[PDB]
């Protein structure tokens, strides 16, 4: 019985738009951002595993969205497209014919961009010298 | 802090002196305009009511804390797996009622993302106002040192820890002793700077002692803490 805490769900009941736990832990963590170069990542309920975002159509109001689901509410600084150095394989494309942001992604090998989008909520860890 | 320096401004702008009755209790960092990292022992029974508290940013001198700078607490989370006896979970967030104004000498600190990929003894800063040899007082001016990240299989060794250090905790410091956070510098940060960006991979917890050897600080694996840290921001932003 494969099963994830919600401190038990079931792994295709995690990040799958329906709220399983009694307090949402289940749909409340499914986006993060990934690395020291803030590779952002979308967790798969199909492949109970973290997949970069494409950089293709992506766009700022995409991200604010991201932010917003992260907790950080209003709080946004930028957006880019990079190349991926978290070592993935498998990535999330962005469905033009959409919806939310997790759900509106589709599994992909690779990215027309060749860009993993790297999405910074707030402009944190700066101090006097660089 | 003890072996350190005093700090520059604008050096740790994310640093905040959180006070009750017009005195300094413990640190704290900045991480968005509403919300402080600090120590989940420093909001303990009777402190765990918000009104008790004032956070001081941008300013170096506890003397130089004046009444009207600081900013009043609205909210007081402490983490809900929190263990007085170990200190396990040792995190609480704070929330103002006014939001700060970022600048030059007030700034965030950045959240852990996995995959840091961290050295094992990582090169790593502590500050904060607290004294400057075991058992002594406040310091009026906000210090900083260089620590070295320790492995928990090193500090869980019968002869520095003795299995105390859980997966929420890490080491830092020198088992040599001589650098080390101290009475006053709980719930401040303990940062890194990598790919050019300051993070906070920990909050000052507990230690035995001030710079003895064999006996560094354990701070708040703020790493373990990110998912419970987004649910709680989020949970106050859809409002309460
Ligand atoms: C994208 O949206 C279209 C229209 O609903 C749908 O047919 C398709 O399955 C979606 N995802 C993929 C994998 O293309
Ligand atoms: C908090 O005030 C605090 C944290 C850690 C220690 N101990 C050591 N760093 N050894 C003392 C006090
Ligand atoms: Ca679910």
């Amino acid at each position: 019985n494969s099963g994830i805490e919600c401190d038990c769900i079931n792994p295709s009941n995690w990040c799958d738009g329906v709220s399983h736990c009694p307090g949402g832990e289940d749909e409340n963590r499914c986006v993060r951002l990934y690395g020291p170069n803030f590779i952002l990542q979308v967790y798969s309920s199909q492949r109970k595993s973290w997949h970069p975002v494409c950089q293709d159509d992506w766009n700022e109001n995409y991200g604010r969205a991201a932010c917003r689901d992260m907790g950080y509410k209003n709080n946004f600084y930028s957006s880019q497209g990079i190349v991926d150095d978290s070592g993935s394989t498998s990535f999330m494309k962005l469905n033009t014919s959409a919806v939310d942001i997790y759900k509106k992604l589709y599994h992909s090998d690779a990215c027309s961009s060749k860009a993993v989008v790297s999405l910074r909520c707030i402009a944190c860890g700066v101090n006097l010298n660089d | 802090i003890v072996g350190g320096e005093s700090a520059l401004p604008g050096a740790w702008p994310w640093q905040v002196s959180l006070h009750v009755q017009n005195v300094h209790v413990c640190g704290g960092s900045i991480i968005t305009p509403e919300w402080i990292v600090t120590a989940a022992h420093c909001v303990e029974k009777p402190l765990n009511n918000p009104w008790h508290w004032t956070a001081f940013a941008g300013i170096l001198r506890q003397s130089f804390m004046f009444y009207g700078a600081g900013y009043q607490v609205e909210k007081v989370i402490s983490h809900p797996n929190y263990d007085s006896k170990t200190k396990n979970n040792d995190i609480a967030l704070m929330k103002l009622q006014k939001p700060l104004t970022f600048n030059d000498l007030v700034k965030p600190v950045c959240l852990p993302n996995p995959g840091m990929m961290l050295q094992p003894e990582q090169l790593c800063w502590i500050s904060g106002w607290g004294a400057t040899e075991e058992k002594g007082k406040t310091s009026e001016v906000l210090n900083a040192a260089k620590v070295l990240l320790i492995e928990t299989q090193r500090c869980n060794s019968r002869y520095v820890y003795d299995n105390l250090i859980t997966p929420a905790m890490i080491c830092a410091g020198f088992l040599q002793g001589n650098v080390d956070s101290c009475q006053g510098d709980s719930g401040g940060p303990l940062v890194t700077s990598k790919n050019n960006i300051w993070w906070l991979i920990g909050d000052t917890s507990w230690g035995s002692g001030c710079a003895k050897a064999y006996r560094p600080g354990v701070y708040g694996n703020v790493m373990v803490f990110t998912d419970w840290i987004y649910r709680q921001m989020r949970a106050d932003g859809e409002f309460v």
